[PDB]
RNA sequence: AGCUUAUCACCCCGGAAUUGGUUUAUCCGGAGAUGGGGUCUUAUGGCUGGAAGAGGCCAGCACCUUUGCUGGCUCCGGUGCGCUUGUGACGGCCCGUGAAAAUCCACAGGAAGGAAUAGUUUUCAUGCCAGGUCGUACUGAGGUCUCCAAG
RNA sequence: GAUGGGGAAGCUCCGUUUCAAAGGCCUGAUUUUAUGCAGGCCACCAUCGAAAGGGAAUCCGGUUAAGAUUCCGGAACCUGG
């Protein structure tokens, strides 16, 4: 052989470049983003970076050689081009002055599906089931938005409607394991089809949406987790459950909007499935609602609220310092004893949490060695100095936990 | 700098279009229209759009889908090319004729002012071969006429004929004198 | 509020609320949200192994350093008489005449179970002019004859004291005057000394060696060029210069135990040159870049090196020409590291004011790497501006070790 | 040495920097864009 | 392949006419000579390994036999107006100032990156794999070119 | 000696950087009237043309009827990953 060139062979056809990725694409930054999220597809590490560029130590991203020129060949790539020409032959109609030829435009277009793109991604369903973790997490974060210039009503309302639908199933099939109300949200454990899901629901307020945030980027997470989820809950109802889509009653969407609309028709394993059965509660107007009579109907409770006014109730939760009825019939609550109940399984006694005293702390479901240092070499001193060090740095917390207990103890 | 060659081109032939003196046949055209009677006569102009392609398809299968199941007047359009504006003109069916400024070979449209201004149709030279294939669905008409009219818009056309007799044609009765493009 | 965002612990204030009702919207929570996409797409994935184990387990199998007695532990005696740093010490062959060294140009000679002074010379007369000072002193190796070698600036003074008597010492004497840079007859003045012989030279001479025998002793002058090593001989008052060429600047030179041959050891190497064949024979590559002061095993197998680097080496001349064994504990520059002649032990004195002792047993006829284990931290030197022991000898026959720091105080440490 | 194998997200670099700089180009564009008001009821 | 060996050149000390040093060839020195001391390139040599286990010269012992075996020695030097060739420092001959490119290295520069259950960097040492096609025989002697050259 | 150009009824000739749009790389939270790509860096020119010019790295011993720096034994080196 005649002398190789030196840095064209291994780690060069390895990897690439993000601007050597978008120009073989022959695609804008962000539609190369776009496909790059719908496709999973991340900057990879290299052993050798500088052997991963053409010699050059510079800021630079690597994707895999083999999985941009995977993506090069796909039909969501060439609908983009498609959307690009209807853009055109649109502003092209409007431009001119005609608006029946533009309204047609608009009738006789199609537009990308997101159907084969799963499942090159997610195979198998168990698979998919790993990844709406995350999934599940934007999507009950945008039904707690304002619609703005940004993001449209339609997708919101479509959003809520998955988020209502995800919600009915886990409360119909009786899927909870764990609750955790924090400062952040209320986070959720659940057994769906056997690998305990987690996922993040906000409280029920405004949120002050910030200038700072790109919704490009979040609104096409949202076109793919959206589609992922439109094909899990199909998957879920045709197994195990109901019809899908299930449809809701109109009159019960006028007074609450939430989750005892939308009623589901069909044509036990764990304890917190068969906890709260044969239990009537009473939500007052105080707590709220969404996010408890998700749980209480999950484990097997009945629900009535102050909120649907404008018999058999055996407890109320309320969270007022004076409570004003009293009746000798009901229990009264304040709700942190639900999500002890949840936690435990073991229906933890109503005695410390009476309305008008202070809950309990609410915790997560979740000499000669300094002389035998000698013979140790650098590689290994260096490691056992750091590991020495993450140990000191976690037990010195603790001692601050302890010290912090023992000042607030004696007050 | 170091442009291409096409556009070295239009760029000399831009230049070239100030610098010469031209024959006062040419340069009686971009002595044309203002922005206000421009715009009042496609508000007039722009209620005639010729039934576009799709329109005259879904109507004439609606005929069918009825009439072969289970009176109408004559529609009043602009009237769009050369050989049936200049047809239409001398005809004396000519009430407003629109002639585009700015056409391929200059020689296609020479003598239709003067044509106009022969046979007492009141004419008018607007602004864009462009402009005028917008109202008429097609990329460029060079020309647009208008006949007859709803009667609706009837008093308002004869004020445009008006408008632009006193606006265009009394403004530049010098300009079938002068020859045009002596700019230093 | 005042950490940079992105190295942060906690990505919110922790708070307590009385009432569930009290619990307020989590207003930056689309951010969190927004930056974990962002995290999926846009962060490098990369396949790791987290070590999960414990520390202990990364300390090797080391025997208990009880079971390796003896070592010595505490010091018994100071040796209070000087007004300048103990830079160099030198025991006897027969165990109770040592020798000390200053900047207060004064050789006293000590002993060992009491700390009197027995003896007191003094070379320069007016040692505060800083341009020489005592460097290196050698006592004879010889059986009984008392012979003692003083290195202050540009000459080398044998000195045989008076303490001995007759015998031993009119021994030394006819050893030295058998023999009739150059050799002086002592004047006046040096003969008030007790100086027997005065070899000068044009450099300074900062170490010196003698041979098993008595006869050779090496000399290193840093800044000499080509003739920085010297080996005189007192048999018949000759200096040679035994290499052509010299590789930079040497910092130290010592003899084999039996077999014939010298280490000559230049700032970045120890060469072994063989005499009998006046050749290169082996290099070694220590680790370390700068080096202080060597020491080789009295059965002649192995070899240490110290370094002003903070390094110290531990090199078999059968393993390989890299280190055996690197070893980077000290905190500054390792000045001084010393065998012990009969026992199987090593010292190594730092510029910290902090001795470490070690057992190292080496095994002859089974091809078995030698073992090395750590002993004592031996303390309670003072610095003297940034300037700990510089130097350390054991005793010849049991495992006492003889200390030289800055404090201007000699140590004698204790099993 | 009893290694578990997982996978690691590396820091995505840039991140405060550009944090600051998208805070600082969203209250450029709402300030341009009072500017152009003012300046349009001049017309 | 591992050590080792240097003219030139350069660095420090030193300050020179009473003009010195120096070549085969008269050039060198207050723009720093002789002198005292050092640094560098590995030209080319030496020792070591390859490697004596190979090659050579002998000797002895077996043989229809495709039947070889067994012992030695294979060392120590010298020399030149010599021939061949390689290399170093000089000196002439010119306004004649002395092909290009592939390839490889280096400097200036200061972008970026780099830590507490493997921080960043491998021009340091050791370890792994691979290297396609075509030519390759022979001749080549008034009549094409060219290399080696005993007494 | 193509290409760009320009001749020539034409077979084809002139011309070798010329008034050619001659292309190959980097930057980015996704590009602020909402998912249609923005900004910057560099300025000569395809190619053929040497088995005697420049050029990475292989030697010794052995072996055939005829092959050897190519095969074998031994011992090497270079280049790329």
């Amino acid at each position: 052989m005649r002398i190789k060139k030196k840095n064209t062979r291994g780690n060069a056809r390895n990897f690439i470049t993000r601007s050597q990725a978008v120009r073989k694409l022959q695609v804008s930054l962000a539609d190369f983003r776009r496909l790059c999220i719908f496709k999973g597809i991340y900057p990879r590490e290299p052993r050798n970076k500088k052997k991963a560029n053409k010699g050059s130590t510079a800021p630079t991203t690597f994707y895999y050689a083999k999985d941009i020129q995977y993506l090069m060949h796909e039909p969501v790539l060439a609908k983009f081009r498609e959307h690009k020409t209807f853009a055109r032959k649109l502003t092209r109609a409007l431009g001119r002055g005609e608006v029946s030829s533009a309204k047609r435009l608009e009738e006789n277009r199609d537009s990308y599906t997101l159907d084969h793109i799963i499942k090159e991604r997610y195979p198998s369903f168990p698979d998919a089931i790993r990844d709406i973790d995350d999934a599940l997490n934007m999507l009950f974060l945008f039904s707690n938005l304002p619609s703005t210039n940004q993001v449209s009503s339609k997708i919101i309302n479509d959003a809520q409607k998955i988020c209502n639908q995800w919600l009915a199933y886990v409360a119909k099939e009786r899927l909870v394991r764990k609750v955790f109300v924090s400062i952040k949200g209320v986070y959720y454990q659940a057994n769906i089809k056997g690998e305990e899901v987690r996922w993040l629901v906000p409280f029920k307020f405004p949120e002050n949406i910030p200038s700072d945030v790109d919704f490009r980027i979040m609104l096409t997470f949202l076109e793919f987790y959206s589609t992922l989820l439109h094909f899990v809950l199909y998957k879920l109802y045709t197994d195990s459950g109901l019809i899908y889509p299930p449809k809701l009653d109109l009159k019960k969407d006028k007074i609450i909007s939430g989750l005892s609309s939308y009623i589901l028709e069909s044509r036990y394993d764990s304890p917190v499935a068969s906890l709260f059965s044969a239990f009537v509660f009473y939500v007052s107007r105080e707590v709220p609602i969404d996010i408890l009579e998700f749980l209480i109907l999950s484990c097997g409770g009945n629900v009535i609220s102050e909120a649907a006014m404008d018999s058999k109730v055996t407890h109320q939760i309320v969270d007022r310092p004076v409570l004003k009825n009293k009746v000798a019939g009901r229990t009264y609550i304040q709700p942190q004893w639900i999500f002890d109940c949840i936690n435990k399984g073991e229906l933890v006694p109503a005695n410390k949490y009476l309305p008008g005293e202070a809950l309990p702390p609410h915790l997560s479901p979740w000499e000669e060695k300094k002389l035998k240092m000698i013979m140790m070499s650098n590689k290994q001193k260096k490691l056992y100095k750091k590991m020495k060090y993450s140990n000191a740095k976690k037990e010195e917390q603790a001692e601050n936990l302890k010290k912090k207990k023992k000042q607030i103890a004696k007050q | 700098v170091k442009w291409p060659e096409y556009v070295r081109v239009q760029r000399q032939k831009k230049i070239l279009s100030i610098r010469l003196k031209v024959p006062p046949t040419i340069a009686q055209f971009q002595y044309t229209l203002d922005r206000n009677t421009a715009a009042e006569t496609f508000k007039l102009f722009n209620k005639y759009r010729p039934e576009t392609a799709a329109e005259k398809k879904e109507r004439l299968t609606k005929e069918a889908a009825a009439v072969a199941e289970g009176a109408s007047p004559k529609p009043y359009a602009v009237k769009y090319g050369l050989n049936h504006v200049v047809a239409l003109i001398e005809n004396k069916k000519a009430k407003l004729v629109l002639i585009a400024n700015d056409v391929d070979p200059i020689e296609l449209v020479v003598f239709l002012p003067a044509l106009c201004k022969k046979m007492g149709v009141p004419y008018a030279i607007v602004k864009g071969k462009a402009r005028l294939g917008t109202l008429v669905n097609q990329k460029t008409s060079a020309v647009a006429a208008l006949t007859e009219v709803r009667a609706e818009d009837e008093a308002a056309l004869a004020k445009l004929v008006s408008t632009i007799d006193a606006n265009f044609a009394d403004k530049y009765d010098e300009v079938k004198k002068h020859w045009g493009g002596g700019i230093l | 509020e005042n950490t940079e965002y992105s190295e942060r612990e906690r990505n919110f204030i922790p708070q307590k609320y009385s009432a569930l009702r009290k619990v307020p919207g989590y207003g930056e929570s689309i951010r969190e949200r927004f930056e974990r996409s962002l995290d999926l797409y846009l962060a490098p994935r990369v396949r790791k192994n987290k070590l999960n184990i414990d520390p202990n387990s990364l300390i090797p199998e080391l025997p208990s350093p009880k079971d390796l007695r003896p070592f010595p532990i505490r010091c018994s005696t100071i040796y209070a008489g000087h007004k300048g740093k103990v830079r160099t010490l030198s025991i006897d062959p027969s165990g109770l005449w040592l020798a000390t060294g200053s900047d207060d140009g004064t050789v006293r000679v000590w002993e060992i179970l009491t700390g009197r002074e027995v003896y007191r010379t003094t070379l320069i007369d007016d040692e505060e002019n800083p341009d020489y000072h005592i460097e290196c002193i050698e006592w004879n190796p010889d059986a009984n004859n008392g012979i003692l070698a003083v290195a202050v600036g540009e000459n080398i003074h044998l000195i045989v004291p008076p303490i001995f008597g007759y015998d031993i010492e009119n021994n030394g004497k006819t050893k030295i005057e058998d023999g009739f840079a150059q050799w002086n007859k002592p004047s006046q003045k040096q003969l008030e000394k007790d100086i027997c012989i005065t070899i000068s030279c044009k450099k300074t001479v900062k170490k010196l060696s003698w041979h098993r025998k008595g006869d050779y002793f090496v000399t290193v002058q840093p800044d000499s060029g080509n003739t920085s090593v010297l080996i005189h001989q007192v048999s018949k008052h000759l200096t040679q210069s035994p290499f052509k060429k010299s590789k930079g600047i040497i910092m130290d030179a010592k003899f084999h135990p039996f077999k014939p041959q010298l280490f000559v050891c230049s700032q970045r190497y120890v060469r072994i040159y063989d005499l009998s064949q006046q050749i290169l024979v082996k290099k070694l590559l220590p680790g370390a870049r700068w080096l202080s002061k060597i020491d080789i095993h009295p059965r002649g197998d192995n070899l240490i090196a110290s370094s002003f680097d903070k390094r110290v080496l531990w090199h078999d001349l059968d393993l390989a020409s890299t280190p055996y064994k690197t070893l980077r504990y000290h905190e500054k520059a390792v000045r001084s590291v010393n065998f012990h002649k009969k026992l199987p032990l090593f010292s190594s004195a730092a510029d910290d004011g902090t001795i470490h002792v070690f057992h190292a047993t080496v095994y002859d006829d089974m091809m078995k790497n030698p073992m090395i284990v750590p002993l004592k931290k031996l303390t309670g030197h003072k610095v003297i501006n940034s300037l700990g022991v510089l130097d350390a000898i054991w005793h010849p026959r049991e495992a006492w070790l003889f200390s030289a720091g800055a404090d201007n105080t000699a140590r004698l440490w204790t099993t | 040495l009893n290694s578990n194998p997982e996978i690691l997200l590396r820091k995505r670099r840039n991140a405060d920097r550009t944090r600051i700089e998208r805070q600082e180009l969203a209250k450029k564009k709402r300030e341009e864009q009072i500017k152009k008001k003012r300046s349009n009821k001049n017309k």
